[PDB]
DNA sequence: TCCGATCGGTACCGGACATGTAAAGAGCAGACCACCGACAAGT
DNA sequence: ACTTGTCGGTGGTCTGCTCTAACGTCACGGCCAACCGATCGGA
């Protein structure tokens, strides 16, 4: 799931020294605090508690500790697909974005009437890598936006 | 103020330091706006009553004078002139800079007026006024030639 | 030449002719002019009052140029009188009808 | 400076620009520009034209070029940058108080650094910060990156107040909200007269 | 440090002998002036050499209202103060004392010059303590603690916690956009 | 449809005013006035009615003494 | 063009919150003394819930549900 | 009708004079904060001498507090001997 | 020139008729008889003496903060007691 | 003579709204107020 | 007989300044991702 994926990504937490490390694992949800009708009547938030087991590891001594950590009240979706926030139902609208990958585009100049081809590499949370061909037939790479 | 038909001209021009300190009724010294407890404007701050004017009508900071009969006088303890509270949008202050600062309008413009006046390239002006390169203000040609 | 007009600048035809008439008599060599066609965007910003030009477009540049030139606004126009709340010099606002 | 100390005097920052403007000779520069424009030709002619325009603008009027370097920064009256308390106890600022506070803080820190006797590097850095703060106060965004407040929102300065469709001229001078006004849906009435 | 102390002592002796004293020899005056100038140069060199510790310390406080450069300048002031009070007789390295003074200066400046409405440090400490107690109670109980629990664990009246929470808010901006498009302002 | 005159009708004779600029607020819920935009000013100038434009600009929007004097008159 | 549903948006917000919490943990690790550190004294759960609440109350993609009729919802 | 009032003359250090109105039944302060932010006095034959403020702490005071005179004298003598040996061999 | 009995009567009436705590400065400015004090210390001593005399007569004066958001203390006489 | 940067602009009426973190603590001093003792002169 | 200006003391609260001694030494973060037209400064 999403929580398991993000906790697995965040599991390696080591400083520059690298003598200590903190790990997160096994997210868990508890029973809902209150029903939908009560939340709407009392102007509350339809949420459920979240518990994450955290382990602290010390490399120099090899001693480890395990404890249960409370993460907060995570809002929960009702059966109708709406989130109750402060007694008012809110709906999250999906978003359309361009998927990461490589894209090739062709442009035609109005000066020499010659076609120019460029390729843009669009990653997720990363720098941009581009290549292009000019009128002088010289391939150029533009790392980031330089 | 009144009789709009009596306005003949609306002249604009550069303001020198003398005009800037003639406009202001006082100098602000601290970056304070209001007290966190009593919600009252501080002294010598951005909202000082002694500098810009009273918040209440015909009342001073310490409350010594609270009557309309005290018109145009200045309280001898808090310094707040007892007048109307509508003067808080007509009085200005000024800040005494410890080092001169150039005006952004006349430097970072297309074309750069300072550059045209001093025959300096915009990059040279940017380096000079942002502490990146030294500029020779003057040179004693006669002394250099003699020795 | 001997006129006060800066070379390469754009001046009104009436003002240019008046200056030439002033220079030719008890003066020196008159200036020479050539007709110039200007767009609407450029002609509006070249008005004699900095207030209308500042209200129209490019407020920063117009204000800077007016401040440097120390230009004076005579307050005779529809937009300038609209801004300051005075009667416009058109329709019933002229001296003949008021 | 170490070897040929008593032969020149060079500075860095706005003080050097102020000294250059003080030593500037308007009449000689104007005469040289007129000679160049009436004698020379080529690409230099356009630059001579522009410089002559600027110098004549500074010469014909009664003002002086010393107004481009500031020694005192005026402060807008408090009512134009109100500090009001919204319902619920929350306060609101006009986004100018932050800029004024930054300028005042940097000026006071510069005063303290000069008083203590800090080395040249620290004093120069503080003066550069003061220059940047003043430039951001007068017009935010012209040089460098805009100053961002909470929520990564650039702050609104005086130039932003005077510019754009949301500026003073186009929002509160050429068009105002009036009293004695109404608004409602319209229907068609055939029994009415033309007036 | 020895050069700085020698220069300070030479300057003090020259000042004392200048008024109500006697005509110092020319060679002695030259020696005193040279010692004072050497002390000043040594102090400047010591200040310039340790300007990276300030940057290292001020890195951790970025993003708490104060700008990075302001934090650097306050750390530099703390470094100057540490240089003034540094003693070499104990033999401890200058890094520890410099770190202590830089941390103190940065913390004090960030406590003062970071809010539109200033809050005294003696109350910022109380706010921080209340926040720490609230976090501890939240972790221990598993739910948001009530004001009664905070008052019980902070040995204060149930009314002071509400006042402290009221003092902790920050003013919103009047120029923020209300609608989706930038046509209306608060 | 949900476009009813019970919610769209609006009128104002004298109501709240803003702080930085002494102008009436906007919106039915805030009892504000109707904006007299730039195009309406152009239309009034084209007609030739100077006095109506002057009154609309000054004594209904911004003239602080003018508003109370007009109401008293 | 891919579609980011509610799940991916909430996952991104939780990722931002966890990154801030990791930064706080790293900052606290270099200051506290060893042999006296427990997992609970290092974990600061405020940023995660703060980010979730900020997303639910401020993001443009979190809008009030239209309830004129079931079709609108 | 307006209440009578008096005018007090204050002079700053850099030759600036400002007028501050005061009531008849009031105590005119000796020193007043002028319009330019600089403290000014009242121009009168009998000067109301105000309170005097002693200078604050400085680097030398801290050095003297954290050290002793004898050790500083010994260090200065050592430095003088070193510079003398370096200069005249 | 106000007699002491009149001053005490004014003070007790002002305390009884005011539903909020009043600091010393407000009593000095408002209640008659306290405007003739040559110095602040003299006024404070006179007010302390008058308050002690009133408390000796059994009047239950109550002292507390002016407001929950302010630190200055005020005076109020409970009407029920 | 050509061209990589930089700045200027892009309709209107109606409506809507308000922040999310803090590495601390101790010692000494200054200003102000609620509680008080004396002591002679005016009332 | 009663009262008050003048003098001095305690304890509490709010506010500000100075100090702390193992060793510690040059930041991520990156939007931008439109479109057309005009102008000044390098190559
Ligand atoms: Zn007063």
């Amino acid at each position: 799931g999403g929580l398991e994926e993000v906790l697995a990504e965040l599991s390696p937490i080591e400083d520059f020294s690298g003598s200590m490390s903190l790990s997160f694992s096994d997210p868990r949800f508890d029973e809902v605090k209150a029903s939908v009708d009560e939340c709407k009547d009392k102007d509350m938030t339809y949420a459920a508690p979240l518990f994450v087991t955290a382990e602290f590891i010390n490399n120099n001594t090899g001693e480890i500790k395990s404890q249960t950590v409370f993460m907060g009240d995570f809002p929960m979706m009702t059966e109708k697909g709406t989130f109750i926030i402060n007694g008012t139902e809110r709906v999250v609208v999906s978003q359309l974005v361009r998927s990461p990958g490589v894209y090739f585009d062709e442009t035609i100049d109005k000066s020499t009437e010659k076609t120019l081809h460029s390729v843009k590499v669009i990653p997720g949370r990363g720098a941009w890598l581009e290549f292009d061909v000019d009128k002088r037939d010289t391939v150029g790479v533009r790392i980031d936006r330089k | 103020m009144l009789d709009v038909n009596f306005f003949d001209e609306l002249r604009i021009g550069l303001a020198t330091a003398d005009d800037i300190r003639n406009w202001s009724y006082g100098e602000v010294k601290k970056p304070e706006t209001i007290n966190y407890r009593t919600l009252k404007p501080e002294k010598d701050g951005l909202f000082c009553e002694k500098i810009f004017g009273p918040t209440r009508d015909w009342e001073c900071y310490c409350g010594k004078y609270k009557r309309v009969r005290f018109k145009g006088i200045i309280c001898e303890r808090c310094g707040v002139e007892v007048t109307r509270a509508k003067v808080r949008r007509e009085r200005m202050g000024h800040i005494e800079l410890a080092a001169p600062v150039t005006h952004i309008w006349y430097f970072k413009g297309v074309p750069s007026r300072l550059g045209y006046l001093l025959d300096l390239a915009p990059k040279d002006l940017e380096k000079i006024i942002y502490f990146a390169a030294y500029v020779i203000t003057s040179v004693d040609d006669e002394m250099r030639h003699n020795e | 030449g001997s006129t006060e007009f800066l070379p390469g600048s754009l001046t009104e035809r009436a003002e240019f002719e008046a200056e030439n008439r002033r220079v030719v008599a008890e003066g020196g060599e008159p200036a020479a002019g050539r007709p110039v066609l200007m767009g609407i965007t450029k002609a509006s910003l070249a008005t004699d009052s900095w207030l209308s030009a500042a209200s129209f477009q490019e407020t920063t540049r117009v204000l800077t140029d007016a401040a440097i030139n120390c230009r004076s606004d005579k307050l005779n126009g529809l937009k300038e009188n609209v801004i300051i709340g005075k009667l416009i010099p058109a329709g019933t606002g002229i001296s003949r009808y008021r | 400076q170490d070897r040929y100390g008593e032969y020149f005097t060079g500075a860095m920052g706005a003080e050097s620009i102020k000294k250059l403007i003080e030593n500037f000779d308007i009449d000689a520069e104007a005469e040289s520009l007129r000679e160049v424009i009436r004698s020379g030709k080529g690409q230099k002619k356009l630059r001579a034209l522009k410089r002559l325009k600027v110098v004549a603008a500074f010469q014909q009027s009664g003002n002086s070029p010393m107004g481009m370097v500031l020694d005192a920064v005026p402060v807008i009256p408090p009512e134009l940058r109100p500090m009001v308390q919204l319902d619920g106890g929350r306060f609101a600022t006009s986004d100018l108080n932050d800029l004024y506070r930054r300028v005042i803080n940097r000026n006071n820190r510069l005063k303290r650094l000069i008083d203590l006797g800090a080395p040249e590097i620290i004093v120069n850095n503080e003066k550069r910060m003061l220059q940047e703060s003043v430039d951001a106060l007068f017009d935010n965004g012209r040089r460098g990156r805009p100053v961002t407040g909470p929520g990564n929102r650039p702050l609104k300065s005086l130039s932003d107040l005077l510019k754009g469709k949301q500026g003073r001229f186009r929002q509160n001078l050429l068009g105002k909200r009036v009293d004695y006004s109404g608004r409602s849906v319209i229907v068609v009435g055939p029994q009415l007269k033309l007036h | 440090a020895k050069r700085i102390e020698a220069g300070l002592y030479a300057t003090q002796k020259l000042a004392e002998l200048a008024e109500k004293g006697e005509k110092l020899p020319v060679q002695q005056r030259r020696d005193m002036q040279w010692i004072c100038r050497d002390g000043d140069r040594a102090k400047n060199h010591l200040l310039e050499a340790n300007l990276r510790l300030v940057v290292s310390l001020a890195k951790r406080y970025t993003g708490r209202g104060m700008a990075f450069l302001d934090l650097i300048q306050e750390g530099n002031l703390g470094l100057i103060r540490a240089v003034e009070k540094f003693d070499y007789t104990k033999g401890y390295k200058f890094s520890t004392y410099a770190t202590w003074w830089i941390r103190q200066a940065i913390t004090r400046a960030m406590a003062d010059q970071a809010r539109t409405i200033r809050i005294p440090v003696h109350m910022v400490e109380v706010i921080n303590k209340l926040g720490r107690i609230q976090r501890e109670l939240l972790q221990d109980l598993g739910r948001e603690p009530t004001p009664e629990e905070l008052a019980k664990e902070m040995d204060i009246t149930p009314e002071k916690v509400l006042e402290i929470q009221q003092y902790a808010r920050e003013p919103i901006s009047l120029d923020q956009t209300i609608g989706d498009e930038g046509d209306s302002q608060l | 449809l949900h476009h009813l005159v019970d919610d769209k009708i609006h009128a104002r004779s004298t109501g709240p005013y803003s702080m930085i600029t002494q102008q009436p607020l906007g919106g039915k819920a805030q009892f504000g006035g109707q904006r007299f935009g730039e195009m309406e000013c152009w239309a009034m100038q084209a007609y030739g009615a100077a006095y109506t434009l002057q009154e609309l600009l000054t004594i209904k929007s911004d003239d602080t003494v003018g508003r109370v004097k007009v109401y008293e008159a | 063009r891919r579609l980011r549903t509610v799940g991916e948006l909430i996952q991104n917000q939780i990722r931002v919150g966890l990154s801030r919490m990791e930064r706080v943990v790293r900052e606290r690790m270099t200051t506290q003394d060893v042999e006296a550190i427990t997992p609970q004294t290092l974990i600061n759960i405020r940023p995660v819930v703060a980010a979730i609440k900020e997303f639910f109350g401020t993001s443009q993609l979190s809008q009030f549900m239209d309830q004129n009729n079931p079709l609108s919802g | 009708d307006l209440a009578p009032r008096q005018v007090a003359r204050y002079r700053t250090d850099n030759g600036e004079e400002f007028d501050v109105p005061f009531a008849d039944d009031a105590e005119i302060p000796g020193t007043w904060l002028c319009r330019n932010g600089l403290e000014g006095t009242l121009i009168e034959g009998d000067v109301p001498e105000p309170k005097k403020v002693k200078p604050p702490r400085t680097h030398w005071d801290m050095l003297l507090e954290r050290r002793s005179v004898e050790e500083l004298e010994e260090l200065l003598k050592e430095r003088l001997d070193l510079i003398k040996a370096k200069r005249r061999g | 020139a106000v007699s002491k009995v009149e001053r005490l009567m004014n003070l007790v009436i002002a305390l009884l008729s005011t539903r909020t705590y009043l600091p010393a400065e407000k009593i000095r400015t408002t209640v008659a008889g306290y405007a003739d004090s040559p110095s602040d210390e003299a006024f404070s001593r006179m007010f302390e003496r008058d308050k002690n005399e009133l408390r000796d007569l059994g009047i239950p004066l109550e002292t507390g903060r002016v407001s929950k958001w302010d630190s200055t203390e005020g005076y109020r006489i409970n009407r029920d007691s």
